[PDB]
């Protein structure tokens, strides 16, 4: 079971799961997700790089980039280890596109509440946001979205093509039913989640415990 | 199950009196004067008669069961008031006293919940002035003596406001089912009551003040208001719609706005910014149907008034079309070439009393209206009070229910003529804006029962 | 100039007749029963007498000059009587006659205003329902006979609207200086009677039923409203504040949509409080006309319940209006008096066990604090109280504060407290059934001051 | 006169001035403009390269042409005297043969405008309130979201302040991620200056800046279009 990921972080005494543990959980949910892979040594590394195809991005791994070949790779693995580590994350690369957040938390009174909002500014800035109590239907998750101001920002604008809103509404749907079922998650956060013309893909996800 | 609250065989008062200014003594006389048929049974140490009725000196001497005792006494009274009821078997204590939670203690009010759990009682309260249920002629408060009849149910979680508000029902003509002031809602709240009023035949709208819900009662309040709207609209006045206003009311913890705001939209509630809007929609949804379409129709003899309509419709999502030709045709049997057909019909300012007879009878009858605001404006060569019999006739031979409001500008005779109306139980305003507001909230109920019929969706 | 359009020594009435139901009859009866002191001519080719006035068969025959000359003949005699009119001398043509450019003819309208001009006589309407001047005892409309004295200058460019707010005025006990119906603004318009109000000692307040201003007459209705608005604020219903209903607004004058937002622009760069209903509209100009302007920031709010406190935060909060602690000598004052659990955050909650006197002591308190600029006083009606008891109290501790602070009233309850609003707002202390109301009421207030703030602001030097 | 570049369109019959003559009109109010310069000869567009600084972009500067990168009229990212030498022959050369007919008043020298905070400084004539303001941030904001704010002219500090503060997207001025706060100031200054332009200047219709570019410390007009009547 994915909840043994849970489990196991609760048993560690972690209050969050590493990056690539929320990113399996989140897949698991049916929510897909910039492909990942765990380097525990440069072998593996190498190994996984050369695997899901380049470029990748590698960052560290720890309760506590533009990478073409093995030989440059190789260069990176020991930069980053140089500049108590679980390892290393090899990442696949995101074509870019429309910036979205999906959040969850846990309301005093209503219990786990989805989060829906445009990325860079319009939620970080002017706090364009919308809410819907879990678990969501259809109807609360289309409702959601066309509710907040950047809306627009997905029907299609100067220098950018409608992005799949169906594909949103079912990762805001699932989103919800994360919540809903998982009481030890108090708080998770799915930014940036990048829209495109066809499907949406979670390029990074923070999941805490309780 | 809360049958037996509303409709009891016998209610229990306690710290009824000699006195008359003591606050259950004010209980126990508008209980005998609404008219309350079953017992009452007052409850002093003393006294062996009260208002002509034999009174006990504790609730478990009555020979008789006791569904609800009325407690009024001192808070360090009160749990023992509570275990001598608990004796007696009675299922419901309608905690008037205060002293409890909002004065800051939460021991004191967690102990009066759980000590009548333990004998199976529920608590309305504490800290209230009492409920009433016009079904059973039963005025148990310390608010005014008498309610007009109608099904409005008005649940308050405030209490002078509470109070006020029951006797402001009066002045604008609100029919009340039931008054329910919940105060501290130490244990029955808005989800429970709600859960009644949704079986309950003579509630058809839920009017609630809503300061804020207990923490993990939210889901439920939206899985049981949802099912409510789908039949009956509830129209929420908010304390705290603000997040400045929403700390003041804290005074346990800060409620999201915004979230409050989705619980209300998913339960197809109606959120009232004031007093005033909430009544004038309670007002509408309590005397029509839900319009059957969008097909809107606005009559008025002046083009100001139809302006001030459709920018007040406009701010609310709403937005009028051309009439039907057929509506076109028959009004033009009697109105002048210079009148506007763009809807708003104009019919000007020329026009007489009949002819808003025979104007809203045509529009009521054409298949392709589904609802009429009708907006006068008075001049010399009318009478408002002619205008609003001419209204009421038209409704009447049009022989069927479809929404409307009505609009009156003028003097006094306006004023009496708004009265009439509203007294007839057609919804009538004094401006323009107000009567477009209140066909608005129509609108906005339709809707939102949309809204929930297609979360529930399979 | 209009002195002599409010003003007049002599009034021609032109359409008058043995007929009642003629206009120009109502407007002559209203005249006389308004209690016109000037002389009043009644014009009518027949009729050697009229209301026991001396008629002649026309304006030119009368032995007098002739100020103003009200015109109710059918739209082709019009012409004819402005020719006789400007034989006369008459400098003030007000044209109640209908079927002008809002029926299509722009033509005859043009001209009635170039003829009329070439006399050096200037044009009220047309397609109006007359005016009205309280302190010359004028009523020349066709409306209600009468209406309540005060400070309110009410211009409405609608015809059937306007009249039937005149008499709502009564009903929301309104004091009015004057009603002018401009209706097609053919000539005179708002800019010139602002000029005129802004001169006019009795009048206080100005409150406008604007549906549109004629091309390229925007730049200097902003320089007169900012003027105006820096010694008496003015109030605008605008019609057609919308994008739709501004289409809708142009049929019914025949003319093209002018743009919302910078219309809104515009009245914020005059000062000018915009109401989007005739209820804020009236409501306001309660406020406005009985109470001068805070002096500063410092608002009390007195209630008997949290619950009407609440509502009247979250209403001050919408208008962009935050309460602050209250002086801790008023604190103290009120201590005297009230129970330990009540609430002074502002609101200050005196509870609902509050009997009639405390809103006396509690009122009297407020307004005698220096550090107090502003008092919302809120009554939730009880057992415990009278509403008229409260009403009373507080205005005795009005009259014994000796001074002139913003008080606006909102009081919740049955038919007394509809009787106690009555007798406060009949002692001109704005008085609303509603917190809410009393609330927007008070924000009217420091909207006006704010406004009239930025105009200052805008022209410093 | 500044005028003088008014007078000499209207006499050509032009209902709109060029490009250059634009950016030289708002100058000549105090409006800030990036640098450009008119180049009569290749060694003037390379004398002026090197008095603008490198990196250039270049343009063709005639009244028929209206889409400069369609017809091969425009040069990005001159860096050397030998790339401007370059540009100018390929320019005269391309255009030459795009649009034949062609009365070329000269190639337009402009320099690099770094990056920053774009905003859209409008004027307009109503048909009530006559010469009028808009504001608003560029991109989307004004685009898409149609976010603007409006002042009747002649503005006042206290009218271009307000205005400013006025539109949603205000926020984007006063700091926020990896974008330190702009000079609001400046832009005040400018609003009202496109005030005047519109108060006197009866024969300007209506006027476009956009987009200008807003910086820590003061703003910098990238394009202009000024339309005549
Ligand atoms: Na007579
Ligand atoms: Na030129």
């Amino acid at each position: 079971s994915s909840r043994d990921l849970l489990l196991k972080a609760k048993e560690n005494g972690r209050k969050s799961l590493l990056e690539h543990e929320a990113k399996y959980f989140i897949s698991s949910y049916g929510i897909p997700v910039t492909n990942i892979r765990l380097a525990k040594s440069e072998e593996e590394a190498v190994n996984f790089s050369r695997e899901i195809g380049f470029p990748v991005v590698l960052k560290i791994v720890s309760p506590q980039v533009n990478l073409r070949s093995e030989e440059e790779v190789r260069k990176a693995y020991r930069e980053i280890i140089e500049n108590e580590i679980e390892g290393i994350l090899v990442q696949e690369f995101a074509p870019p596109g429309v910036e979205l957040i999906i959040g969850l938390l846990r309301d005093p009174q209503f219990g786990p509440t989805v989060m829906f909002g445009l990325g860079g500014v319009f939620v970080e800035l002017f706090r364009d946001v919308s809410f819907r109590v879990a678990p969501l239907s259809e109807q609360d998750a289309e409702s959601m979205i066309k509710e907040v101001k950047a809306y627009k920002l997905l029907t299609g604008f100067r220098g950018m093509e409608p992005v799949d809103i169906e594909a949103i509404k079912d990762a805001l749907i699932r989103a919800g039913r994360i919540g809903v079922e998982n009481e030890e998650i108090a708080e998770m956060d799915l930014n940036p989640v990048i829209a495109y013309p066809k499907g949406i893909k979670v390029v990074d996800a923070r999941i805490i415990l309780r | 199950d809360l049958e037996r609250l509303f409709n009891p065989s016998a209610i229990a008062v306690v710290g009824a009196s000699k006195d008359p200014s003591k606050i259950g003594s004010q209980i126990l006389r508008n209980l005998l004067s609404y008219g309350f048929k079953g017992k009452v049974y007052p409850i002093n140490p003393t006294a062996d008669e009260l208002m002509g009725l034999k009174c006990y000196p504790k609730v478990s001497d009555v020979p008789d069961k006791v569904d609800v005792a009325v407690i009024s006494v001192p808070s360090d009274k009160v749990l023992g008031v509570i275990d001598d009821c608990g004796k007696a078997g009675v299922k419901f204590a309608v905690v008037i006293t205060s002293g409890f939670k909002e004065v800051g203690n939460e021991e004191l009010e967690e102990e009066l919940v759980r000590r009548a759990h333990s004998y199976g009682m529920r608590v309305l309260g504490p800290n209230i002035f009492g409920y009433l249920y016009a079904p059973a002629r039963l005025n148990a408060t310390f608010g005014p003596k008498d309610v007009l009849s109608g099904n409005v149910a008005f649940i308050s979680q405030s209490g002078a406001l509470g109070i006020a508000l029951m006797g402001y029902t009066v002045v604008e003509n609100i029919g009340i089912s039931s008054i329910v002031s919940v105060g501290n809602k130490a244990d029955l709240d808005d989800v429970d009551l709600l859960d009644f009023f949704d079986k309950d035949p003579n509630t058809g709208v839920i009017m609630i003040y809503l300061e804020g819900i207990a923490p993990g009662r939210g889901r439920m309040f939206i899985d049981v208001a949802s099912r409510v709207s789908l039949r009956k609209p509830i129209i929420v006045i908010k304390a705290g719609r603000t997040e400045v206003g929403a700390r003041a009311a804290a005074s346990s913890i800060a409620g999201s706005v915004a979230i409050y705001e989705s619980a209300f939209k998913q339960s197809g509630i109606l959120m009232a910014k004031s007093v005033e809007d909430a009544f004038d929609w309670t007002k509408a949804l309590s005397w029509n149907p839900i319009p059957e379409g969008e097909r809107l129709i606005v009559l008025t003899n002046g083009g100001g008034a139809g302006v001030q309509s459709t920018d007040t419709f406009a701010d609310n999502g709403i937005y009028l079309s051309k009439p039907p030709e057929s509506l076109i045709q028959e009004i033009k049997k009697f109105v002048p070439p210079f009148a506007s057909f763009a809807n708003p019909i104009d019919i000007t300012g020329m026009a007489p009393d009949d002819w808003y007879y025979m104007g809203t009878l045509a529009a009521l009858k054409n298949p392709d209206v589904d609802a009429l605001t009708v907006l006068y404006c008075q001049t010399a060569v009318t009478t408002p009070i002619g205008v609003a019999k001419g209204i009421v006739d038209a409704i009447k031979e049009a022989g069927n229910s479809k929404p409307v409001t009505v609009g009156m500008v003028g003097g006094p005779e306006v004023a009496e003529a708004v009265s009439f109306l509203n007294k007839q139980r057609i919804a009538a305003y004094p401006t323009p804006e107000r009567a477009s507001s209140a066909m608005s909230a129509l609108y906005a109920y339709a809707r939102a029962r949309s809204y929930v019929m297609k979360s529930l969706a399979v």
